[PDB]
């Protein structure tokens, strides 16, 4: 998920733009769903994930809001002393204390039932046992008891009018996750959001720590310790789920590493490129990261010196100065289905055979397997979400790097061989591999391009329409799920605002008995692939002007 | 008034809701909801909870299990019952407007019940406030805010012990899953302001 906020000194004709790229994947019928909100002290629009009460993409004509995953550490595994003599009780704080449980029966269509137990203490719900060792794991999330309160801090959050009416309800918000602010003054902030422990000195929070009471959690850490700045100097406020601030620590997901090879530098990049940016320019840096092949900027310059002194016939070299003609963007042939460039391909070759010779030789298997991925994974539907640097490319990213990196190098991954020999190495892999697909001559080598699909299965893997209801989108975009963006005090219009949105397909799902689709099934869809938008609207006036029907109701409570 | 509730659909289908309490308003939107996306709520409905196989089959049965083993219900039904009226009413509304129009979906199925359920057989029942909250809990708390894997780190460092010896296989585990990293790009300037603490990378447990 991605978010730029621009403030009143890098903004153009404006005095504060705010663009949204949340990534769930794509689903049909839609992720978000569409709605205002008018009356008991709220007056908002925009959209949410699964119609929550509260909008996570809106805002109410003062304030305008949004959200990115935090991947903070927020859960810790604690390590529960149990008894074969005692089944159902764990060692805590020097007594045998007794386990929550309780009984659930899974019923199945055309099925026998099934039911089973779940077991919990008081760090959590317990995940396995190991009876040989006599332990069971419990999963300690710092925002366990505040689920609701969370649901309710991103509810209430949408009546705020200034900055200190809405870091109120972001304290109260307490899963991992990133809250930006933008308002019609050109105040721009950010807080990363959520409940994180207040652990024992000497408390690990990548591995386990044994539960019999001396590792605890003290409590938790106060809001003040939360990440936040308000209006930065650099005048903007950019994040792709990186680090929030120096010295944080991420989630301790073995996957998910933040260092210094990082996809937001690209969001960076296009907005430190001109002094300022119009609402135009913001819009298109959703085009412009959506085909940015993540992986040249940080590894080009390796490639250049490895193949620096080969001469003009060598193969190695010609792949490598295919990649310095390019600036990493990918656009589709005429075709439709192939890339303009072969460079994500060669990357992608290089990359896993890269890995192969170095994270993955280091490490024992079954882990091995764990930092082999280039990055460039898919199915034939494609990406099933957004794409970034694999964990193994940025520990490469850190050997390659040398003395500049601040990660010691326990381990030569290169094992005592010059990095120039295994970056060849690699490149001699990736020509034989391109070269018997697709013939000798690079200039036509048209490499297949990734694809876009609204699946009809959720996130979760299960069907929310049938099968037939998947839709899709000839070219992959590394972007929001839905776009939006909101721009406050234009100087080209007398409106204090301006927003807009995109929910592909469309706002409904419904289709009726006989199969006919709704008119808002499917009108946003031509719009998403091309970067398109719909306006937003939040006044009375604007909302009657547009005003395609209205229900009124009279209810009692 | 006070039990007036009006919808007013955009172009694009996009609802706006006008009440004057907060239990009418978020009526409007659940009955707005049910009225594009029913189907779709209803499989998030079983889905966070755990009640695909009831419709789909033994398909989803590890699924089912993996969700109930993933959370305390009782625990989600005390929050609720700890409110005050007024957020009470977000939820309570909220349901009740789903409710309003189910209700008519169930009376009038011929013209409009969703086709999916006549495609996967089954009917959609009535929703409460856990339902609502739980929608929530298990597609935003459990999707985004619950990311672990200490128990296999754990077999990593063990491993990485093992093959490289005690105090290299610490370094190298350090190498791969860092507990931080300074040259890591921060959505806040180091100007601005540094994260305090400073954790142990040892296993000091
Ligand atoms: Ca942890």
């Amino acid at each position: 998920s991605n978010m730029w906020v621009i403030g009143k000194s890098k903004a153009q004709d404006a005095k504060a733009i705010m663009v949204n790229g949340p990534q769930f994947g794509w689903y049909a019928p839609a992720y978000t769903y569409g709605i205002g909100l008018h009356g008991a002290g709220y007056d908002v629009t925009g959209n949410t994930p699964f119609a929550y009460p509260g909008l996570v993409f809106g805002h109410n004509g003062v304030i305008s809001w949004g959200s990115t995953a935090g991947l903070g550490d927020d859960v810790d595994i604690f390590a529960e002393r149990l008894s074969a003599e005692k089944p159902g009780y764990y060692l805590h704080n020097g007594k045998w204390v007794k386990m929550l449980s309780r009984e659930e029966t899974i019923t199945v269509k055309n099925g026998q039932a099934e039911t089973f137990t779940v077991w919990r203490t008081v760090h959590g719900n317990i995940l396995q046992t190991d009876q040989t060792t006599q332990t069971a794991y419990a999963k300690s999330r710092a925002w366990d008891g505040k689920e609701v309160a969370s649901l309710l801090a991103w509810t209430h959050q949408m009546k705020a009018k200034n900055w200190q009416e809405w870091t109120q309800q972001a304290a109260k918000q307490a899963l991992t996750i990133n809250w930006y602010y933008a308002d019609v003054n050109g105040n721009i902030g950010y807080v990363h959001t959520g409940a994180y422990p207040d652990r024992q000195s000497g408390h690990d929070p990548r591995l386990p720590v044994p539960g019999t009471g001396k590792w605890d959690w003290k409590g938790l850490l106060p809001f003040e310790m939360n990440p936040k700045v308000y209006n930065p100097q650099s005048g903007y406020i950019a994040n792709w789920n990186n680090s929030p601030q120096k010295d944080y620590p991420a989630s301790d997901l073995f996957a998910f590493l933040w260092g210094g090879a990082d996809r937001v530098t690209e969001i960076d990049r296009l907005l430190e490129q001109k002094p300022r940016l119009t609402a135009d320019q913001a819009w298109d840096v959703i085009r412009q990261t959506s085909r940015q092949d993540l992986n040249l900027r940080l590894f080009l310059p390796t490639l250049q010196a490895a193949t620096s002194g080969l001469t003009q016939s060598d193969p190695r070299r010609q792949l490598v100065e295919t990649l310095t003609r390019w600036d990493g963007i990918n656009l589709l042939n005429d075709d439709g289905k192939t890339w303009q460039q072969p460079g994500s391909a060669i990357l992608n070759v290089w990359l896993t055979s890269m890995l192969k010779r170095t994270v993955v030789a280091a490490v024992p298997m079954p882990f091995d397997k764990w930092y082999s991925a280039s990055g460039y994974e898919t199915t034939q539907d494609g990406p099933t979400g957004s794409l970034n640097i694999s964990v193994g490319a940025k520990i490469l990213y850190e050997a390659v790097q040398g003395d500049k990196s601040p990660i010691p190098q326990a381990v030569d991954l290169f094992a005592g061989k010059p990095q120039q020999e295994v970056v060849l190495a690699a490149l001699e892999d990736t020509w034989e591999t391109l070269s018997k697909r697709y013939g000798n001559n690079v200039s036509n080598w048209k490499t297949p391009a990734m694809a876009l699909t609204f699946r009809a299965n959720n996130f979760f893997g299960v069907p929310q329409a049938a099968a037939e209801e998947t839709r899709h989108q000839a070219e992959y975009q590394n972007r929001g799920t839905e776009n939006d963006m909101i721009v406050f005090s234009p100087t080209t219009s007398d409106r204090p605002v301006l927003a807009w949105d995109v929910v592909a397909p469309g706002q409904s799902g419904f289709i009726a008995p006989d199969g006919t689709v709704d008119k808002h099934y499917e009108d946003q869809l031509k719009m998403y692939e091309n970067f398109g938008r719909k306006s937003l609207w939040l006044t009375k006036q604007d909302v009657e002007a547009h005003k395609e029907s209205q229900e009124v109701l009279h209810v009692q409570r | 008034s006070s039990s007036e509730i009006k919808i007013v659909r955009d172009e694009y289908g996009m609802p706006h809701i006008y009440a004057n309490d907060t239990w009418h308003l978020f009526y409007g939107y659940g009955y707005v909801v049910a009225q594009d996306r029913l189907f779709q709520m209803e499989m998030a409905r079983r889905s966070t909870q755990g009640t695909v196989a009831e419709v789909l089959g033994k398909d989803f049965v590890k699924f089912d299990k993996d969700i109930r083993r993933n959370y305390w219900p009782d625990a989600i039904r005390a929050q609720i019952a700890a409110l005050s009226p007024e957020d009470m009413s977000i939820l309570q509304g909220y349901a009740d407007g789903m409710n309003a129009w189910i209700d008519k979906v169930n009376t009038n199925p011929e013209t409009l019940l969703p086709k999916q359920f006549n495609t996967f057989g089954f009917t959609p029942k009535r929703w409460e406030p856990f339902d609502v909250a739980m929608i929530f809990v298990g597609t935003m708390a459990n999707r985004f805010s619950d990311s672990t894997s200490e128990i296999d780190n754990l077999a990593l460092l063990t491993a990485l012990k093992d093959k490289y010896g005690v105090s290299q296989g610490m370094a190298v585990f350090n190498q791969l899953k860092w507990l931080v990293n300074p040259s890591a790009p921060t959505t806040i300037a180091v100007q601005e302001s540094n994260y305090p603490l400073k954790f142990n990378q040892q296993n000091s447990q």
